[PDB]
């Protein structure tokens, strides 16, 4: 009744909507606290983070340094592989991925330079062009300049300024922190006051008002003890805006239009005590002595509840929810509440390997004085024990064992955790990222699956920048994992894989770790000896796969992992519109060449080993149903390929010349299709029939 | 080498 690609198609959308089923943040840092940790070395296989190259500070900018006066100040822009330094009232930008590079001067200021910013800029004032708006700020104004950061060959952003006239004489409030939100607003802060400034500019210029002017969101008046700021937080996706004062107070403002900024939470460190001690476990690593040396944004997309993550000196990750007093009329929250607490781990960094109740007393990150978290929740923390030399705290979510955790009120905040080292001297300064945001959904529910994403968007990687350079820090996926370990069973017996191999499954499930194996099988992973490793990830793939058994039948793992992999690879394609209609395509054709390259590839590797792969060859109702589900899935893949093709042939011609010459009935289907109904749709199928039939003719 | 900062003129529309 039902043909193969269409049976194949089923199984795709039921394991998007398994992938799209991955916990959300609220749903596994529940009220509560948790101390889960499993430690590895920098030097293991499975070592979630490492280091993969490094950029000294030019010379030249040590020779300005030395050359300073009064003041100096270092900083990165890591969203375009810059970093900048400032010498009192002079300004250096270089591009750090240059291994030569040349020293981009700026030094028009006639004041102490205090804070520097990359923003994006505001729509409809500047040439498209410009990319960003460089923010300086002095000891008496503060400066806009244009920015133009266009790629090049090699990979690095080319960057030239342009001058705007916009400026503003800064007054009494020193300028210590800079941000920008995604619609070009500018808001700053210092060290004399808790108040919030905002910069406005627009192109015009009018008679009863200058081009770029400067206000006080805060409103401050009577009696005010003395009090600053130690950073400055911005989340577009709930229009909010964080700063954390000297005395730990944590205060949320609402961006209720395009001008506007009002207070809506200000919560102590007494609040934050408070809420503390009315948790189940309170802590001597959390008290009245205890600072918060960071926050760090939670967005809408991550999780709901959860808006703020909040680092004590001790090294606890404080996890505070908000909530709007009603339903409707964005919505500015009300009331701020310590929900969940994340305690430090035990195991400390040492030169030889070493070898069930919450640990919430470790001091293993005491003292920590930087922190960072990045979505999916990569932390990193700047552990200061000794005055010289700093320890790198690096973490990520068990994507692996949060996936597999059954029932849902089992779910902990399992993490995976790694010591990095830096030399002596090396003083951290900043951490950014380099590559796009991490997002794998558009909701809380799927979003952080990085297992989905593991071939849709390069690992996560972060610009770590020290007073001697910059250390490129990458994000491990499982598949980088998988191999390297591999790597080391190559010189081994039949039951040092098996033992390898053991592991993953104990944490990943078995699907998941066939899924990897044959990824790596196919080459994933190779982008970084690899013929034996991916002759090793066949064996697995063969050996371990798994078989079909009655309970209706159970699909061998094998099967399973085929359809994962697979349905990874189209993920962003399956439910997407073929067009946009002045007619384009939804999918940019670069990328619907490597998913092409990577489903051939998969292809590929099944037809090379048809005679070894079960299931493959003909076939005792389970290993029949086994070769038809396996049958399905290649009928699938070789019809998304021929999909594909078809797609790029028609846009290699001129569509909306094809798409003018057309019946309505026939642009109207073409608008709603969709890659599934392409791939796996009679409808579709017919379509494309016609477009083809329409080419040909003219 | 001092940046060279190209005019306002380019920079903003229109």
């Amino acid at each position: 009744d039902l043909p193969p690609v269409a049976k194949a198609a089923q199984v795709v959308n039921q394991t998007l909507q398994l992938d799209d089923s991955y916990p959300d943040l609220d749903s596994y840092c529940r009220p509560g606290a948790s101390s889960d940790y499993e430690m590895q070395s920098s030097d293991s296989s499975w070592a979630p983070f490492h280091v993969v190259r490094h950029h000294n500070i030019p010379d030249k900018v040590f020779e300005h340094l030395n050359a300073g006066e009064v003041f100096t100040k270092l900083g990165l822009f890591a969203e375009i592989g810059y970093a900048w330094a400032s010498i009192d009232s002079s300004l250096f930008l270089w591009d750090y991925t240059h291994p030569n590079p040349e020293l981009i001067g700026y030094e028009e200021a006639t004041h102490t330079i205090t804070a520097v910013a990359l923003v994006p800029p505001k729509p409809g004032v500047f040439v498209k062009t410009i990319t960003h708006v460089l923010v300086v700020a002095t000891t008496s104004e503060i400066i806009l300049l244009g920015v133009s950061a266009t790629p090049t060959p090699s990979g690095s952003k080319s960057l030239t300024l342009y001058s705007t006239r916009m400026s503003v004489h800064r007054g009494g409030s020193d300028v210590s922190f800079i941000v920008g939100t995604k619609d070009g607003r500018i808001f700053l802060g210092g060290e004399s006051d808790t108040d919030i400034h905002e910069i406005f500019y627009q192109q015009e210029e009018r008679w009863f008002s200058s081009r770029c002017g400067k206000i006080n969101h805060s409103h401050p008046f009577g009696s005010r003890q003395q009090e600053w700021l130690r950073g400055l937080y911005v989340d577009d996706t709930r229009n909010l805006l964080y700063s954390l004062s000297n005395r730990s107070t944590i205060r949320t403002y609402h961006m209720e239009g395009p001008e506007k900024l009002t207070k809506v939470i200000e919560k102590d460190k007494t609040s934050c005590l408070r809420d503390f001690a009315h948790m189940a476990d309170s802590s001597p690593l959390f008290t009245d002595k205890t600072n918060i040396v960071a926050l760090s944004p939670i967005p809408a997309t991550e999780a709901s509840k959860l808006h703020l993550m909040a680092l004590t000196d001790t090294g606890c990750r404080l996890f505070l929810s908000a909530t709007s007093s009603a339903s409707y009329t964005s919505l500015a929250p009300q009331s701020m509440q310590l929900q969940f607490v994340k305690f430090p781990p035990r195991e400390s960094p040492t030169r030889i390997r070493t070898l069930s109740q919450l640990d919430k007393t470790s001091r293993a990150l005491d003292p920590s004085a930087l922190g960072f978290r990045f979505s999916p929740g990569y932390f990193f923390d700047v552990v200061r024990k000794h005055p010289n030399q700093d320890m790198l705290f690096v973490s990520a979510p068990d994507t692996g064992r949060i996936k597999v955790t059954q029932p849902a009120s089992a779910l902990k905040y399992f993490e995976q955790g790694t010591w990095i080292e830096l030399e002596n001297g090396n003083r951290t300064i900043e951490i950014g990222l380099t590559t796009a945001p991490f997002a794998a959904a558009k909701q809380p529910l799927g979003f952080g699956n990085e297992l989905a994403v593991q071939f849709d968007q390069v690992p996560g990687e972060f610009a770590v920048l020290t007073n001697t350079g910059v250390h490129i820090v990458r994000r491990r996926r499982l598949v980088d994992i998988f191999a390297k370990a591999l790597g080391n069973c190559v010189s081994a017996s039949d039951d040092a894989l098996e033992r390898e191999v053991r592991k993953f499954i104990n944490q990943y499930g078995r699907v998941e770790t066939i899924a990897a194996a044959l990824a790596v099988a196919c080459g994933q992973g190779s982008d970084l000896m690899d013929r034996n490793t991916e002759n090793l990830a066949r064996a697995a793939f063969i050996e371990y796969g798994g078989q079909p058994r009655l309970a209706s039948v159970r699909l061998s793992s094998r099967h399973d992992a085929l359809a994962l992999y697979l349905t990874r690879l189209v993920r962003t394609l399956w439910k997407a519109k073929v067009v946009q209609v002045d007619i384009s395509s939804t999918i940019p054709t670069s990328k619907l060449v490597t998913i092409q390259e990577n489903v051939e590839r998969l292809r590929n590797f099944l037809e090379a080993n048809k005679s070894t792969i079960q299931g493959l060859a003909p076939p005792d109702i389970a290993n029949q149903k086994e070769h038809q589900a396996l049958h399905a899935l290649q009928k699938l893949m070789e019809s998304i390929s021929e999909g594909i093709s078809f797609v790029l042939m028609l846009f290699d011609e001129r569509v909306s010349d094809i798409y003018a010459r057309l019946d309505a009935v026939s642009q109207q289907q073409l608008k709603d299709l969709t890659y599934e109904q392409l791939f796996s749709q009679t409808p579709g199928k017919e379509l494309a029939k016609v477009l083809v039939k329409a080419i040909v003719n003219r | 080498r001092k940046a060279k900062l190209l005019p306002m003129e380019e920079a903003l529309l229109p």
